[PDB]
C-alpha cells in the first residue's frame, strides 16, 4: 500500500537501527535460553514463511517484502548463539541486505509507473532494456542465493558460524529454504527469454542518480568475493569492542 | 555589452570557484 | 581499425569541447545555443564512406546524399533526392539527371553479401519521384517518373521505362524497349528521333543545372537574415 | 557589475579555449567528417528573372522550393518538402488550394514548334502527398491525392478525382465528375454528390489547418523559447 | 489579389526545425530513437524507443496521433498523416519495416508486419500479425489483411501463405535495419555547433 520510498526508508533504516538495539540488549539483559529460545523459534518459522509464500505471489511489491521476511529470518537465524565469530557474521549478513535491498528498490522504482502493481510485466526486459533485465537478475540471485555473489557469501559464512558454533539444526531449514527460493528464482529468470504476453516500453529510465547508486551497488555486489578482507575485520573490531 | 546582467548567477559563479579553489588548497594541505 | 579508433577518440574530444564551449557561454550569459536548426548536410560520410561529387556537377542544397556515392561531371541532383551509399556505394557517370523527389537507395542489411551496387552510366535522365534501389542501369537510358527499380535490374542502352512502373527483381531491359504497368511488361519498340531526344534532354537538363547552381551561389541575401532576427 | 565584467572576460576566455579543443578534435579526426554549415536553402527563388508571386495569406512550409514563375493565390498551403519547379514555364495554381506534403510540379516544352504547354491548378484543389504534376490543367474544385500522377497535357475538370496510384498519361481529357484509379487510369464510380460537398469541405478545414501552422512555424527564437518553457511550466 | 508581403521571408537560415510541436503537443522522440534530420515532426507523434525514421520523410499527426512501436523503421520518403476526425490514427506496432515510398494516412499495423517499396493505405484499416505486402501495394480504405498473408497488386489481392522460415525472418530484419540505424545514431553527436556559424555571420555583417 504505502509508496515506494516510503516503503523501501521503512524496509532499510528502522531494521538495522533495532537490530542494534537488539544486539545491545541481548548482550547485557538476557536470560540462559529466554531470548536464544524466542529467536529460535522466530528463526525458522521466518525461513519456512518466506519459502513458502514467495514461491508463490503475482505481485512485484509483496514478492519484495516476503523476501525482506525471510531475509530478516535468515539474519535471526544467525543470531541464535552468542559467540564472536556468530555475531560477526551476523553484522556482515546485515550489511549485505542493506545494500541488497537499496538495490532492489532502486530497480522496482525505476519501474513504477508503467506497471502500477504487476509481476508479468517482465515484458522482455531482456529485450527492451537487456542491461537492466542483467542487473535485476543479479540483485535477486544475490538475494537468494548463487555461485559467488554477496548474499550467497553471506549466507554462507551465516552457516559457517553456526555449525562451529554448536547448533546442527538451523542449517538444514536454512538451506532447504535458500535451495527452493533458488529453484523459483532461477526459474523466473530462465523465463525471462520463453515468450512475452505483454510489453510496457517505458518512459521511466532512471534519469542519473538512480542509475548510478544502481551501478554502483551491482558492481560490489558481483565484486564482493574479490577481496573481503576489510569488511571481516571491520566487523570484528565492532563485534569484539560491542562488550568486551 | 561587456558584462554578465544577473546578478544571482555571479554570485553562484563566485561560490563555485570559490569552492574549487578551496578543494585545491585542502588537497594542497593534504 | 585505428582510423575508427582515432575517429571514436575525435567524437570524445570535439565532445569535451562542445561541452566547454557550452558551460563558457552559461557564464557570458548568453544562450543563444539552443536555437534548434535543423543540420542536414547535403553530403554526409558515415566512417569513411564520405561521397565524392566532381566539382561542376550541379547538387540542390536540399538533396541528401550520404554513404559511399560517387558522382561524375556534368550531372544533377535536383531538389529532394536520397543518395545512400551505406551498405554497397553508389556510382553515377557523366551527364547524368536524377531528378527532384527521386532516392538512389541501398537495400538495407540482408543476410549474405546480396546487397547489390548501383550503377547508374552517363547520358541518364531519371525522372520525378524515382525509386532505384540496387540496380544496373546503362548509357542513354530514360526511367520516366513514377518509376521503381527494385533490387536487380538491368537497363541498358538506349532503353525506356516508361512511368508509374515498377520492375520486379532480376529483369533485363537492352537497347530499344519500353516495359511498363503492375507488373512492367513490354510494350513497344522506341524511335531513332526520340534516342537523339534522350540525349538532347540530358544536354538540357545539364545547361539547367548550371543556372541553378550559379544562382544557389549568390551570397544568401543577407537582408532577410536580419530581417528575421529584427522579427 | 565590475564582477559581471571580469566573469565576462573569463567566460570569453575559456570560449576561446572550446573552440579550440573542438579544432583540435577535428585535426585528430579529418578528411571524412563534413563539418555543420548554415542552412543555404531557399524557400524563394528565381531564374532568369521571373520572381514568385506569393500570396500574403498563404502558407509555405519553409521545406518547400518554390522556384520559376509560380502564382499562389489566397487561402492556399505549400506544404511541406514540396517542390514547385516551374523554371521553364509558367505555373499558376489557384486561390484556396492545397498542395499536402512531399509533392512536385514541373512543367518541360516551354515555345517548341509552336505549341506550348503551361500548367494551372484551379480554385479550392487538393493535390495530396507525393503528388507529381508534370505540365497539367486542372480545373477549380478537383481531388487528387495519395501518390497520383499525371503525366502529360491532362486535363482534369470539374470536382473529378483521381485516387491512390492514378498514372494518368498522355493527354486525358478527366470528364466533368468521376473517378479514376488503375494503372493506367480507368474510372469505376459515379462520384456522389456528398463527396463533391466533401472534396468542398476538405479545401475549406485545410485551409484552416495550414494557418494554424503557419502561425506556429513563422516563429523567432526567442518566442519559440517563451512558448516551450510556458508549455512546460503548465505542463507540470 | 495576389499581394506579397515583403515580410515574408525566402531563406530562414535555419531549415525547418526537425521537432514542430502544435500548440501544447510536442511530439516526443525517446532517446534511444533515431530520426534523421531532415525528417518533420509535427504535432502528435511519438517515436517509441527503438524506431528509426529515415532522411526526408515527413510525420505530421495533427489531426490524431501517430505512434511508432518498439523497433519499428519508416523507411526514406515515408509521409505519415492522420486523417479527418473520429478515435481513427495511425499505430505502428513492435517490429514493423515500412516501405521507402510508403503513405499511411490512418491505419493499425499490429506487429510483425513488412511493407514493401511505394505503399499505400487509404483511409483506415488493418494489417495484422505477420502480414507482408508487396511493392506497389495499395490498402482500400476500411480492409482487414489477416494473420500470414502476403498480398499485393492495386487493390491489394491474395498471393499466398507465408512460409514459417519467413515469419521467424521478419524480426530479423527488423532488428538488422535497427543496427544500421544504432550506426547514423552514433554519427550524429548532439547540438550540431552552428550557433558559431551564425554567431560569425552575425558579427561580420551586424550584432
Ligand atoms: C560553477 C557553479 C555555478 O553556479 O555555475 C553557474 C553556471 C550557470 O548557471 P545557470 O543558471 O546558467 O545554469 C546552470 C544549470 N545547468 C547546468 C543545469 C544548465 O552553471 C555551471 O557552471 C554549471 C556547469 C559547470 C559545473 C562545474
Ligand atoms: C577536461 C574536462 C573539462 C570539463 C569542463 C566542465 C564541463 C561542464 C559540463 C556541463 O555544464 O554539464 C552540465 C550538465 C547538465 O545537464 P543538463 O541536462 O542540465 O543540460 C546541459 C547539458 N549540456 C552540458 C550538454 C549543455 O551536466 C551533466 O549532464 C552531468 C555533469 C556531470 C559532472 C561533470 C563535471 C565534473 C564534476
Ligand atoms: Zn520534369
Amino acid at each position: 500500500g504505502s509508496p515506494t520510498p516510503v516503503t523501501a526508508f521503512l524496509s532499510i533504516a528502522p531494521k538495522i537501527s533495532i537490530f542494534a538495539n537488539i544486539s545491545r540488549v541481548s548482550i547485557y539483559g538476557s536470560y540462559g535460553a529466554t531470548l536464544q529460545q524466542i529467536f529460535c523459534f522466530c528463526s525458522i518459522a521466518s525461513m519456512i514463511l518466506g519459502a513458502l509464500a514467495a514461491m508463490a505471489q503475482t505481485k512485484v511489491k509483496r514478492l519484495l517484502a516476503y523476501s525482506s521476511i525471510g531475509h530478516v529470518g535468515y539474519i535471526c537465524t544467525g543470531f541464535s548463539c552468542g559467540t564472536i565469530e556468530g555475531i560477526q557474521s551476523l553484522l556482515i549478513g546485515i550489511f549485505i541486505y542493506a545494500l541488497m535491498t537499496i538495490d532492489a528498490f532502486a530497480i522496482v522504482l525505476a519501474l513504477r509507473q508503467t506497471r502500477v502493481k504487476y509481476i508479468a510485466d517482465l515484458g522482455a526486459l531482456a529485450k527492451t532494456n537487456p542491461i537492466l533485465a542483467i542487473t535485476f537478475s543479479i540483485t535477486m540471485f544475490s538475494y537468494v542465493g548463487i555461485p559467488p555473489l554477496a548474499g550467497f557469501c553471506s549466507k554462507f559464512y551465516l552457516f559457517f558460524a553456526a555449525l562451529g558454533c554448536g547448533a546442527y539444526f538451523l542449517a538444514p531449514v536454512g538451506v532447504v529454504t535458500s535451495v527452493i527460493g533458488c529453484f523459483y528464482y532461477i526459474r523466473l529468470a530462465k523465463r525471462m527469454f520463453f515468450d512475452t504476453p505483454r510489453t510496457w516500453i517505458l518512459y521511466e529510465p532512471m534519469d542519473r542518480d538512480k542509475s548510478l547508486l544502481l551501478a554502483m551497488t551491482s558492481s560490489f555486489i558481483t565484486l564482493f568475493f574479490p577481496y573481503p578482507s576489510p569488511l571481516f575485520s571491520v566487523t570484528h573490531q565492532m563485534a569484539l569492542s560491542l562488550y568486551l | 555589452e561587456r558584462v554578465s546582467t544577473d546578478k544571482h548567477r555571479n554570485y553562484a559563479v563566485v561560490a563555485g570557484t570559490i569552492t574549487i579553489l578551496g578543494a585545491l588548497g585542502w588537497y594542497l594541505k593534504g | 581499425t585505428l582510423g575508427r579508433a582515432f575517429y571514436a577518440v575525435g567524437f570524445w574530444i570535439r565532445e569535451t569541447g562542445q561541452a566547454i564551449d557550452r558551460l563558457g557561454s552559461r557564464l557570458q550569459g548568453n544562450y543563444l545555443f539552443q536555437e534548434q536548426l535543423s543540420r542536414h548536410r547535403p553530403l554526409m560520410n558515415l566512417f569513411d564512406k564520405y561521397p565524392s561529387v566532381h566539382k561542376d556537377a550541379f547538387v540542390a542544397p536540399s538533396a541528401s546524399l550520404l554513404g559511399d556515392v560517387h558522382v561524375g561531371p556534368a550531372s544533377s541532383i535536383w531538389y529532394g533526392c536520397v543518395l545512400r551509399g551505406d551498405v554497397n556505394g553508389i556510382v553515377i557517370g557523366s551527364g547524368t539527371n536524377i531528378q527532384d523527389n527521386s532516392l538512389v537507395h541501398v537495400a538495407k542489411s540482408n543476410l549474405t553479401g546480396k546487397v547489390l551496387p548501383t550503377i547508374i552510366g552517363d547520358n541518364v535522365t531519371v525522372g520525378h519521384s524515382a525509386v532505384l534501389q540496387g540496380c544496373t542501369v546503362e548509357d542513354e537510358a530514360f526511367i520516366g517518373m513514377g518509376a521503381t527499380l527494385l533490387d536487380g535490374v538491368y537497363v541498358e542502352k538506349h532503353a525506356m521505362v516508361a512511368a508509374g512502373a515498377l520492375v520486379r527483381q532480376n529483369t533485363r531491359i537492352p537497347y530499344g524497349e519500353v516495359w511498363g504497368g503492375n507488373p512492367a511488361k513490354f510494350l513497344r519498340k522506341l524511335t531513332e528521333d526520340e534516342m537523339a531526344f534522350f540525349s538532347q534532354s540530358a544536354l538540357n537538363y545539364s545547361n539547367l543545372a548550371q543556372a541553378h547552381a550559379a544562382e544557389n551561389a549568390k551570397e544568401l541575401e543577407e537582408t532577410e537574415f536580419v530581417k528575421v532576427l529584427h522579427k | 557589475g565590475t564582477l559581471g565584467r571580469a566573469i565576462y572576460s573569463v567566460g570569453f576566455w575559456i570560449r576561446e579555449t572550446g573552440q579550440a579543443i573542438d579544432r583540435l578534435g577535428s585535426r585528430l579526426q579529418g578528411g571524412y567528417f563534413f563539418q555543420e554549415q548554415l542552412s543555404r536553402h531557399r524557400t524563394l527563388m528565381n531564374i532568369f528573372d521571373k520572381a514568385p508571386v506569393v500570396d500574403k495569406d498563404v502558407f509555405v512550409a519553409p521545406s518547400a522550393s518554390v522556384i520559376g514563375d509560380v502564382q499562389v493565390g489566397r487561402g492556399s498551403s505549400i506544404w511541406y518538402g514540396c517542390v514547385l519547379r516551374g523554371d521553364v514555364n509558367s505555373i499558376r495554381v489557384g486561390s484556396g488550394t492545397n498542395i499536402q506534403d512531399n509533392s512536385l510540379v514541373h512543367v518541360a516544352k516551354s515555345n517548341l514548334s509552336g505549341k506550348v504547354l503551361p500548367t494551372v491548378i484551379g480554385d479550392n484543389v487538393t493535390v495530396g502527398h507525393s503528388a507529381v504534376l508534370h505540365g497539367c490543367t486542372v480545373e477549380d474544385e478537383a481531388f487528387v491525392g495519395m501518390g497520383a500522377v499525371l503525366l502529360d497535357g491532362v486535363v482534369v475538370e470539374k470536382n473529378a478525382m483521381v485516387a491512390a496510384g492514378a498514372l494518368v498519361r498522355q493527354n486525358t481529357r478527366i470528364p466533368s465528375g468521376e473517378v479514376w484509379a488503375g494503372n493506367p487510369a480507368k474510372f469505376l464510380r459515379k462520384l456522389s454528390n456528398e463527396e463533391i460537398t466533401f472534396i468542398s469541405q476538405s479545401a475549406i478545414n485545410y485551409t484552416n489547418l495550414a494557418q494554424v501552422h503557419a502561425a506556429e512555424n513563422s516563429k523567432s527564437y526567442d518566442e519559440i523559447e517563451f512558448e516551450k518553457v510556458l508549455r512546460k511550466k503548465y505542463a507540470r | 489579389s495576389i499581394t506579397p508581403s515583403p515580410d515574408r521571408v525566402k531563406w530562414d537560415y535555419r531549415g525547418q526545425r526537425k521537432i514542430i510541436p502544435l500548440g501544447q503537443w510536442l511530439p516526443k522522440v525517446a532517446v534511444d530513437a533515431y530520426v534523421a534530420p531532415n525528417v518533420v515532426l509535427a504535432g502528435q507523434v511519438t517515436v517509441w524507443d527503438g524506431a528509426s525514421v529515415w532522411p526526408g520523410c515527413v510525420l505530421r499527426g495533427d489531426l490524431n496521433k501517430i505512434s511508432i512501436g518498439f523497433c519499428s523503421n519508416v523507411q526514406e520518403r515515408s509521409v505519415l498523416h492522420a486523417a479527418w476526425t473520429s478515435p481513427a490514427d495511425t499505430s505502428i506496432e513492435r517490429y514493423v519495416t515500412i516501405g521507402a515510398y510508403s503513405l499511411l494516412r490512418s491505419c493499425t499495423i499490429e506487429p510483425e508486419c513488412i511493407i514493401g517499396q511505394h505503399s499505400i493505405l487509404m483511409e483506415g484499416s488493418l494489417v495484422e500479425t505477420q502480414s507482408i505486402l508487396e511493392a506497389g501495394s495499395v490498402v482500400p480504405p476500411g480492409r482487414r489483411i489477416p494473420s500470414g498473408e502476403l498480398w499485393a497488386g492495386n487493390p491489394a489481392r491474395f498471393v499466398r501463405t507465408l512460409t514459417h522460415e519467413e515469419i521467424l525472418e521478419i524480426p530479423k530484419l527488423a532488428v538488422a535495419i535497427n543496427d544500421l540505424s544504432r550506426d547514423h545514431y552514433s554519427e550524429f553527436l548532439p547540438y550540431s555547433t552552428v550557433y558559431l556559424e551564425v554567431e560569425k555571420f552575425k558579427k561580420s555583417l551586424g550584432i
